[PDB]
């Protein structure tokens, strides 16, 4: 039974690292959002 | 904005991909539980055995929704830890020739569960990569090999009802030795105990329903039955009709 068994061991903790790597690239990619936000408010004001 | 745009739609793929592997993490745990639940059970040490019926759903469940996991993994070892020792367990008791339907509908459930997709339709000898061809090899098969010493042909109806409930779910590998190796000089060895002239029970009764599963594999055996037969036809006499009904 073990043989299985430690396949699914490993995989549920490695799927939980590649969730934490896509967590952490989703709070990078909103940062990089933030500082382009910013740029586009500040073009729109002095385009107007 | 075009920056903007482009994380954005990747933050949502982010989101549709963390959703979904999260999903993932809730069933792989259960997965777990289930196969250290199975393990547990299992055991002797554990009051509450794990039932047959039980090991099924355990089955079902893994199979409809974590399919992956049996795809990825040795789904052979896994039915041959886990299976094998309850299917030896209920079929222990079973005697084919009084209840020829007694597991027929749980090992075809079994055949949904542990037959691989590919295999189905071939049933052959993959003792290597199949969790049910080696089932039957093992767990159904000894059963099979003994009752078939003790059977009696004269008496083929409880074998032929057998063999025809089980032909459309055991391998055919399996089916192919039996009826070669096994059924086969038992015949031979019936008709040569079988006497025209003194038996009161006629030779079709018990040989005509193997003409579906065996067919043309019979035909040497016609050649004993019609010597013997040409044995009682010496003292028959035209006005005798019973020699042309039989």
């Amino acid at each position: 039974i073990d043989l299985v068994k430690k396949q699914l061991k490993d995989r549920l903790d490695s799927m939980k690292e590649l969730h934490k790597t896509n967590r952490q690239q989703h709070e990078k990619h909103l940062q990089s959002r933030v500082d382009s936000t910013r740029a586009i408010e500040r073009l729109e004001g002095s385009s107007g | 904005r075009d920056m903007v745009v482009n994380l954005f739609h990747e933050l949502e793929k982010m989101t549709e991909v963390l959703d979904h592997e999260e999903r993932v993490i809730s069933n792989l745990s259960k997965v777990l539980e289930m196969v250290e639940e199975c393990e547990r059970r299992m055991q002797p040490d554990c009051s509450n055995p794990l039932t047959l019926d039980e090991c099924a759903r355990i089955f079902e469940t893994l199979q409809d929704k974590y399919y992956e996991e049996y795809r990825m993994s040795d789904r052979v070892d896994l039915a041959v830890a886990i299976v094998y020792p309850l299917m030896k367990e209920y079929f222990k008791e079973w005697d084919p020739l009084k209840d020829c339907t007694y597991g027929t509908e749980i090992i075809s459930k079994w055949k949904s569960l542990l037959e691989n997709d590919q295999l189905l339709s071939h049933g052959g000898q993959d003792l290597s990569a199949d969790a049910f061809h080696r089932l039957i090899w093992e767990v159904w098969m000894p059963f099979v090999r003994n009752i078939v010493t003790q059977w009696q042909p004269r008496n083929c109806d409880p074998m032929v009802d057998f063999l025809d409930s089980w032909v459309h779910i055991i391998p055919v590998w399996i089916l192919d030795n039996i009826l070669d190796q096994l059924i086969f000089p038992k015949l031979q060895k019936e008709v040569e105990n079988w006497n025209p002239l003194t038996d009161t029970v006629p030779i079709h009764s018990w040989i005509h329903p193997w003409l579906p599963l065996m067919q043309a594999r019979l035909e040497p055996l016609y050649s004993p039955i019609r010597s013997k037969l040409s044995s009682a036809l010496q003292k028959w006499h035209p006005s005798d009709s019973s020699a042309k009904l039989i």
